[PDB]
């Protein structure tokens, strides 16, 4: 199968900025967490 | 030299068997597919089955008896799915306790056991029946049902069993620890099953079925080169493979089956296997209720010198009790 | 009352000739290839005699 | 006497050791090399059985009992009444076991054959081999073996077991059981295929591998085909064996506590201690 | 950087790393939940200086000579 | 890695004990380790001063003050006469505040119990004995205490129950014995306890060809039949009427007073201790008129 | 992978498509060269056979198979020239040509 | 970003999903309802001063 | 040194070495949430001087 | 010496040392962690006089035994 250079990078724009809207989205989680419970 | 202990090279075929042999009512579930794992060890084609009336109503049947099995097990820790994983193999759906005999018990108390095992044996029965429609309709002896009849035999005495001996408290519970439970606290109850001489002739066959079929699967492999795992062929139309099979055997131990009377054998060892176990349950607490007992009387047990000798006072301040029932209270001391 | 024999040791016994009969069958079974052996002496059969040889019939396809 | 076809096939060759000179017949039997020693260790070993018997209390076939020596010997030959009569006969039990293996490869040989049966055997004798050597040498004492007589050996199995209080419970005991029910279920199974194409009701043409290829297909949901039948019931009743010498070793060289406190692991699995 | 995606088919990456998230999210949350600090189910309503601690070291003697509890 | 064995059947028959070695190497040195060693005693003449001594009245007063230390150092560390006693009134069994000093009631009931022990079961503990040591070990808590759960509970084995019998002694099924299958697994749980409790195997006291049998099974099974008579007497005498002394801390959910178990003695050891002989160096709990013809030196 | 097999786990795969030198991927290619045009012979010798025999859904496939020998002849055939290329410009690489 | 479901087949994703969201669905109302607090077939009637609360640190 | 690339298959090297540091790190979490010392679950608000230690030498 | 090289593939034999430097690696860790004197990650904060040392002897009183008596 194919995939293109510009594929790629179309799609690694889309996997990048998802991994790191998670990672944010997880950021919030722990300072919820620690806030609420410290665990060191 | 090549082993054939697994295939290099396999072949697909685009259309397929799996449509079956002409078959009449019923129907043929799903279409074949093939596993490149399974071609690795055995035929590649994981692929459609057949049910019927008798097929359906088993798995409805049995599919009842697994699931007030589990769902007991559940409920037996609080409906806690943790520890229904964590502790899954102690669990246990528990029969009636013993002083209902064979009356009815509560529900909570043995009630899902009896349902349970009813459904399980109702499924088991029409999973035979479903078995022996299939081998006529596919033109076949009916070899395949009796030998599963045996199997069914020996499931059956852990109902007869408990029956003869009047008391529904005596079943196997249905759980993978507490069955083996059962089976050691059977042995103790009934004064070491060793010496039950159909205990041991089920043992004999049992072992006579690993012998034999190592035999038979070695003979088959090291022939298989030959053709010699063509067996149908081989006994219709002999070859070099089964010639060699039977001196192979003839030169070793003297004597030799065929190629067709190899699978006899084969098949009265499997099935004596559970017909002499199921005697032997079926006269366990009926006729013997002490096995070593009875191989001391019938002259079964090797003597050794004695590990303790008893005084007659002793005799007397050792007896116990036999087990009674638990204390139903939670005695004061204080006076 | 008999006070050695008991349905344990019947049982037993019952099996034990049912068992013999049943490796006589398996030899006869045994001996439909081969036999009767080749000897110096002429033909031999051992014990039991086989049973005859059995002809397989191949159906008409479709 | 020989087998119809039989003559054709008796040549010479295909020894490991003896050449020519035992290459040959005894009735039914082929003997070479590795038969006279087998003969020999089973004549020796038998009289020694036979005399183990006589100078028991009994010649009751069931109560006939030889024993071991004592675990204070360790791995010394103990005097012949107190032990050393069950050394001499083991050690002629292991020259006869290997001999039988032995004669059976120059067997395949002499055939043409593949040398399945020779190591599939080889099973067995690694279970035997188990019991009465390398468990006890790594118990340090041959006292360690099973005695030999026919109940005796069960009154062995039986302490044995519950020196772990519940043996059930060893996890490698439950797959070699589950080996051994599994490959009976599974002869039953080959044997009643089998004999269902080559003997239908009366009126019916001879079967054929795609009827049998059918029916055990819709029993298992997969065709294992006729080499895939035999290779599992090898697997399964030598993979029996191996599970079984696996359990039995593991059992007080490797444990030594109660079976079911070995299963603590399971409980405290860090997902749900 | 991209051409990682040129080296490994997207449709196989995207699928193995769900797979990896979600079941280190389920290990952690059934870790914690088997803790007695992070119970949170039974004790979550408790302030952070009210949920349970792992013990310390013992007092420094490490020994014992002790007193009753009152009758 | 190497295992210990030792053999307590016949040739053959695998009745045999296993031990791993380093594990129990490291057992036995934590016992040796801590080992509390006894004071010399004395002989003098002179009659008893004590103004509230009930159970000690029969020995002198150096082997009466010797004892006490004794039971500091067993119970509540060497020295901690504080435990027990309102140190300024030993007589006293109350507090200043008038609360009962409730250690010290139970420590004379505690006497009166090892007493017993020592004397009326020498079928179980023969000459080595016991003392406050075997259980205490130097703390307040011994251990294997249980309290009232269920019904079902096979510690009751050591209480108010009686009878743990299931095999038939004939061949043929009797209306003698009707046991159910699932009493044999009761059996065998209190079985697996009390194998743990001595950290020996079911060999150690059967052959297992025969569970019922006495001639076949070593002579240990006849002391472990004494040991459950021994704590059928400790629990429904001595242990379980305490309920009313001791604080709420100290009870069960259903009230009840915390009552022994093989395992309280013997810790996991098939001797406690390893066979530590200790009653014999302090007479004032013999309970006994001679200790292995050693005389009691009463008064 | 049928050539590199286990060792496919550890990255020895010389199958891939190569343009710098390398003697295990050269060494690979001059083996598939050989096979894949003893199975185009074969592939072709089988086509006139079943042509000859007359079977029309098997000269079908005969044909269908050729043309995929053919093709995976040619990858081979793509592969040694890259790797000729490279040995000429590369210093140490083989004296006896690829493809 | 519609165009997900050009690389995945959404008839694969959608069955996936539901059973997903179904097991871990009944994972969680048995974890609760195993718990002291939510088991709420017992205890669903009692006010939330009323419920059980899990144990605390011993100074607490 | 970037000449190793083509000895090996960039795409499989890879791999496998995700595979080994998921592995690797999985382990050392677990080894030390079992200590007593390191199981910082329980006992992480706790300060250095007051963590457990493994019993020393008896110096004796 | 180098001539020992021409009768391998040099890819085949960095996988082949690496493997065996992992093993080895991991059987000497595993082997301290579960001794006494170097379990680290309980004890490793111990000063060198401090860590356990073997015991240069046991010891016993006269009627102790480790074992049960027995033939
Ligand atoms: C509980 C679950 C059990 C589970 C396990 C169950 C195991 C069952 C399988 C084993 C039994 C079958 C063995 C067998 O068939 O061997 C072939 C042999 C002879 O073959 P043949 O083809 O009929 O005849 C050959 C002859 O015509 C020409 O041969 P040749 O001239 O070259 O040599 C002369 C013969 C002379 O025969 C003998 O010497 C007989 C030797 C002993 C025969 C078996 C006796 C019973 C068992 C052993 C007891 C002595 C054992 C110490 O030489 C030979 O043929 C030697 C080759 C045969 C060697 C057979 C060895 C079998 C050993 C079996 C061990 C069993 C252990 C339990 O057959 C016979 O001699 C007759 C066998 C009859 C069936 C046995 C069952 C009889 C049930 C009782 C019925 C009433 C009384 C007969
Ligand atoms: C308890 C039951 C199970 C344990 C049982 C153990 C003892 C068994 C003894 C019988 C085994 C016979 C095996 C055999 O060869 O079978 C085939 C053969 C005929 O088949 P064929 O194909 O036509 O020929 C084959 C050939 O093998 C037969 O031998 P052949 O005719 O070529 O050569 C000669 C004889 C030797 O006979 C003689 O020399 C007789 C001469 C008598 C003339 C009169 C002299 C004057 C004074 C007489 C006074 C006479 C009164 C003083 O063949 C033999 O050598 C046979 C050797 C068999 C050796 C068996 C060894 C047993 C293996 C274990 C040994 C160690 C452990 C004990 O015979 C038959 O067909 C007749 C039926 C035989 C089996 C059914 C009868 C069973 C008898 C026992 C009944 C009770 C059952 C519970
Ligand atoms: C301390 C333990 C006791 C002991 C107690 C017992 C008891 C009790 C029994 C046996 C039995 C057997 N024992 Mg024993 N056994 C001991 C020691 C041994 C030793 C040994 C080396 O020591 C061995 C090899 C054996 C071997 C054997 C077998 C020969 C025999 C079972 C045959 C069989 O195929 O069963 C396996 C086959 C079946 C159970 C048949 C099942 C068929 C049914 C139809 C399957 C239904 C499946 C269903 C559709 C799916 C259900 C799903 C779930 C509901 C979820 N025992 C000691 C002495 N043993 C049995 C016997 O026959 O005794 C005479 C028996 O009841
Ligand atoms: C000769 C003795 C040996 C033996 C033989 C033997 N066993 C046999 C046979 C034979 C010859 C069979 O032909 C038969 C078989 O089918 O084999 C595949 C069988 C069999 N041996 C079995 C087991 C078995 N055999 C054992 C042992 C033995 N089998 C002996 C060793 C053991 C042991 C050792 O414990 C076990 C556990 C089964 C695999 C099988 C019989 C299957 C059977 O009866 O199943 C009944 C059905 C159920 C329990 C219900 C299943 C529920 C589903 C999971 C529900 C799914 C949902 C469903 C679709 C809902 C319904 C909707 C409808 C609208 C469709
Ligand atoms: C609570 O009651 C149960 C049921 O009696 C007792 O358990 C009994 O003993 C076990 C051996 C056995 O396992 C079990 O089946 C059962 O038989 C349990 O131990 C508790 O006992 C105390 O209460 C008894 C009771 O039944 O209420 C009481 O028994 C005596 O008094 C009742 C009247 O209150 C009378 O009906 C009984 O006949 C009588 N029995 C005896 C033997 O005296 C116990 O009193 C005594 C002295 O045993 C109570 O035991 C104690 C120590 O308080
Ligand atoms: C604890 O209480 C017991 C009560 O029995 C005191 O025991 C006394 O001394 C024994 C030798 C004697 O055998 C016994 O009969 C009894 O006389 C024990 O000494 C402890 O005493 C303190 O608490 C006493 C209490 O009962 O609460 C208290 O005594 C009170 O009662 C007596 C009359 O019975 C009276 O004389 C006291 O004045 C009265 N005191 C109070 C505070 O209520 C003891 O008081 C005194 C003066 O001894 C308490 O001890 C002290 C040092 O105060
Ligand atoms: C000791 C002594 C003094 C001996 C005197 C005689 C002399 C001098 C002998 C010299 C020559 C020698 C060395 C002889 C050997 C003597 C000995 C020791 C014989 C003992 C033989 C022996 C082991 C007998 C036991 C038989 C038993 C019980 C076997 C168990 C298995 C069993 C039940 C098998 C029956 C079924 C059979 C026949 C299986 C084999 C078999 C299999 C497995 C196939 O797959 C196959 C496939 C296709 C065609 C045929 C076959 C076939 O025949
Ligand atoms: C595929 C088919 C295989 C068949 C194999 C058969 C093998 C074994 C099973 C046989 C059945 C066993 C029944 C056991 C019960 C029994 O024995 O109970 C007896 C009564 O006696 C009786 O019932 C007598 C029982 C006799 C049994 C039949 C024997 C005759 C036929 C043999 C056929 C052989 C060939 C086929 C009571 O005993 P007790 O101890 O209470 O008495 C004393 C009390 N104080
Ligand atoms: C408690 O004890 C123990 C447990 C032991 C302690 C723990 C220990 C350990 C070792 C923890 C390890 C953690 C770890 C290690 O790396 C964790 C690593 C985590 C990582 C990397 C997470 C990455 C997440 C990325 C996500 C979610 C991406 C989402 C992508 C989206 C949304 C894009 C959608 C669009 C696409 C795809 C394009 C379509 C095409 C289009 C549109 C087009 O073509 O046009
Ligand atoms: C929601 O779905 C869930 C998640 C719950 C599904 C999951 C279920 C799970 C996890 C199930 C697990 C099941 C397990 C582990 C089962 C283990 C079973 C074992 C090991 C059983 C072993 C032996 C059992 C035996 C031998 C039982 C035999 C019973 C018999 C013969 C009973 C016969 C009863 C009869 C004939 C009853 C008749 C009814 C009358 C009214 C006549 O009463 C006598
Ligand atoms: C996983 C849980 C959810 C976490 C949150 C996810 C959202 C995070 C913020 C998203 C912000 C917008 O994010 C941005 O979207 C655009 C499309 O609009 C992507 O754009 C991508 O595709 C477009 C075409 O569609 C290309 O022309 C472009 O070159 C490419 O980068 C960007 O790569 C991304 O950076
Ligand atoms: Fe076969």
């Amino acid at each position: 199968g194919g995939m293109t250079e510009e594929e790629a990078r179309r799609f690694h724009g889309y996997m990048v900025t998802g991994t790191l809207g998670y990672v944010v989205v997880a950021s919030v989680a722990h300072f919820l967490a620690w806030s609420w419970r410290p665990w060191f | 030299e090549y082993q054939n202990l697994f295939t290099r090279v396999q072949v697909r075929t685009v259309p397929e068997p799996g449509i079956p042999i002409d078959e009449s009512t019923g129907t043929r579930y799903g279409t074949g597919t093939f596993s490149y794992l399974a071609g690795k060890f055995g035929d590649a084609q994981i692929g459609p089955i057949y049910l019927g009336w008798a097929g359906v109503l088993s798995l409805i049947f049995g599919f009842i008896a697994i699931e007030i099995i589990g769902l007991n097990m559940w409920a037996s820790v609080g409906w806690d799915p943790v520890e229904f994983i964590r502790q899954l193999p102690w669990l246990a759906l528990e029969p009636p306790p013993p002083q209902y005999g064979l009356r009815v018990p509560p529900l909570n108390q043995g009630g899902w056991y009896l349902m349970a095992g009813f459904f399980l044996t109702v499924s088991i029965i029409l999973w035979w029946i479903r078995i022996y429609r299939r081998a006529r309709a596919l033109q076949m002896g009916s070899h395949l049902p009796w030998a599963f009849a045996s199997a069914i035999f020996l499931y059956s005495t852990f109902f007869f069993q408990p029956l003869l001996v009047g008391s529904w408290s005596e079943m196997v519970p249905f759980g993978i620890f507490p069955h083996l439970d059962w089976t050691s606290a059977f042995s103790i109850r009934y004064g070491n099953l060793y010496y039950n001489p159909f205990h041991a002739l089920s043992i004999a066959f049992l072992y006579g079925s690993a012998v034999l079929f190592a035999m038979h699967g070695a003979t088959i492999l090291a022939v298989a080169r030959m053709g010699g795992e063509r067996e149908i062929e081989q006994i219709t139309d002999r070859g070099t493979a089964a010639e060699r099979s039977m001196l192979f055997w003839r030169w070793c131990m003297g004597f030799n089956a065929t190629m067709e009377s190899i699978h006899r054998w084969a098949w009265w060892f499997a099935v004596l296997t559970t017909f002499t176990g199921g005697i032997g349950i079926l006269l366990t607490g009926t006729v013997v209720d002490n096995w070593y007992l009875w191989g001391v009387k019938h002259g079964l047990v090797a003597p050794y010198p004695a590990q303790n000798q008893l005084t007659p006072e002793q005799q007397d301040l050792l007896r116990g009790r036999y087990q009674g029932t638990a204390p139903d209270s939670f005695p004061s001391y204080v006076v | 009352m008999m006070e050695y024999i008991d349905g344990a040791q019947i049982a037993l016994y019952a099996f034990w000739l049912f068992f013999f009969g049943l490796i006589i069958y398996l030899r006869r079974e045994d001996k439909r290839e081969g036999y009767p052996l080749e000897s110096p002496q002429g033909p031999r059969d051992g014990w039991p005699k086989g049973a005859p040889k059995k002809t397989y019939v191949h159906r008409d396809h479709g | 006497a020989m087998l119809s076809f039989e003559k054709k096939y008796r040549v010479r060759g295909g020894t490991l050791i003896g050449g020519d000179l035992f290459d040959f017949w005894f009735g039914p039997f082929y003997v070479g090399f590795f038969g006279v020693t087998t003969i020999f260790f089973v004549t020796l070993g038998t009289l020694l059985c036979v005399w183990g018997a006589a100078m028991g209390p009994t010649w009751n076939l069931w109560q006939i009992n030889i024993a071991p020596p004592d675990l204070k010997y360790g791995l010394g030959l103990a005097p012949l009444r107190e032990g050393g009569l069950w050394q001499i006969i083991t050690l002629c039990a292991l020259g006869a076991f290997g001999s039988w293996a032995l004669r059976q490869a120059e067997i395949a040989r002499k055939l043409g054959m593949g040398m399945h049966i020779p190591w599939a055997y080889g099973g067995a004798i690694l279970a035997y081999t188990t019991l009465v050597v390398i468990r006890p040498f790594l118990l340090g004492a041959w006292g360690h073996g099973f005695p030999y007589g026919i109940f005796s050996h069960l009154d062995w199995v039986s302490n044995v077991g519950y020196q772990y209080l519940h043996f059930h419970y060893n996890p490698a005991h439950m797959i070699a059981v589950t080996f051994f029910f599994t490959n009976c279920l599974a002869l039953a199974m080959h044997g009643s295929l089998i004999l269902s194409v080559t003997n239908p009701p009366k009126g019916t043409p001879t079967g054929t591998s795609e009827q049998e290829n059918v029916f055990f297909r819709d029993l298992l949901g997969y065709s294992i085909g006729a080499i895939g039948i035999h290779r599992l019931g090898l697997f399964l009743a030598v993979g029996a064996a191996v599970w079984s010498a696996i359990c039995i070793v593991i059992s007080g060289p490797f444990w030594t506590q109660g079976w079911p406190e070995w299963w603590n692991w399971w409980l405290n699995l860090p997902i749900w201690k | 950087m991209h051409r990682i995606w040129l080296m490994y088919d997207p449709r196989r990456v995207m699928v193995a790393l769900v797979g990896f998230l979600a079941v280190l999210a389920l290990v952690i949350h059934f870790v914690l939940l088997s803790s007695q600090r992070y119970s949170w189910i039974e004790n979550g309503t408790l302030g952070a200086d009210q949920a349970p601690v792992g013990a310390s070291a013992p007092a420094a003697a490490a020994e014992m000579s002790p007193l009753p509890p009152g009758r | 890695a190497a295992t210990d064995t030792v053999q307590v059947g016949y040739r053959g028959t695998a009745m045999e004990q296993n031990y791993d070695h380093g594990d129990l190497k490291t057992k036995f040195a934590q016992v040796k380790l801590p080992q509390s060693p006894p004071p010399a005693g004395e002989s003098p003449p002179g009659p008893l001063p004590w103004k509230n001594v009930q159970v000690l009245n029969d020995i002198s007063i150096a082997e009466f003050n010797r004892t006490m230390i004794a039971m500091s150092t067993w119970v509540a560390g060497t020295g901690n006469c504080a435990y027990c006693h309102n140190v300024a009134a030993f007589q006293d069994d109350t507090l200043p505040n008038g609360k009962p000093l409730y250690t010290k009631i139970v420590a004379r009931r505690m006497l009166q119990m090892t007493r017993n022990i020592n004397g009326n079961y020498s079928q179980h503990v023969k000459n080595t004995g016991v003392t406050c040591y075997t259980c205490h070990m130097g703390k307040p808590l011994p251990n294997g205490l249980w309290f009232y759960s269920s019904q079902t509970d096979y510690l009751r084995h050591y209480l108010d129950r009686d009878g743990a019998r299931v095999i038939t002694q004939g061949v043929a099924p009797s209306n003698a014995n009707r046991s159910s299958t699932k009493q044999a697994e009761w059996t065998y749980a209190l079985m697996i306890s009390q194998s743990r409790s001595l950290g020996v195997n079911c060999t150690y006291c059967h052959n297992t060809r025969q569970f019922a049998s006495w001639r076949e099974a070593p002579p240990a099974r006849v002391t472990a039949y004494h040991g459950i008579l021994m704590l059928r007497d400790v629990n429904q005498n001595y242990l379980a009427p305490l309920q009313p002394v001791y604080p709420a801390v100290r009870l069960g959910a259903m009230g009840d007073a915390p009552k022994a178990q093989c395992v309280t003695c013997h810790n996991g050891a098939y001797k406690p201790l390893y066979g530590a002989q200790m009653a014999k160096d302090f007479p004032a709990m013999w309970g006994r008129a001679d200790w292995n013809g050693v005389p009691f030196p009463g008064i | 992978p049928v050539n590199d097999g286990i060792w496919a786990w550890y990255g020895i795969d010389d199958d891939r498509p190569m343009a710098a030198w390398s003697r295990f991927h050269a060494t690979r290619c001059v083996e598939q060269l050989a096979i894949n045009r003893a199975r185009v012979g074969a592939a072709e010798w089988a086509l006139a056979d079943v042509q000859a025999r007359g079977i029309v859904p098997c000269i079908a496939k005969a044909a269908a198979h050729l043309a995929r020998a053919r093709a995976e002849l040619a990858d081979w055939e793509a592969q040694g020239h890259r790797l000729e290329a490279a040995r000429k410009v590369t210093p140490g690489a083989w004296t006896t040509p690829v493809i």
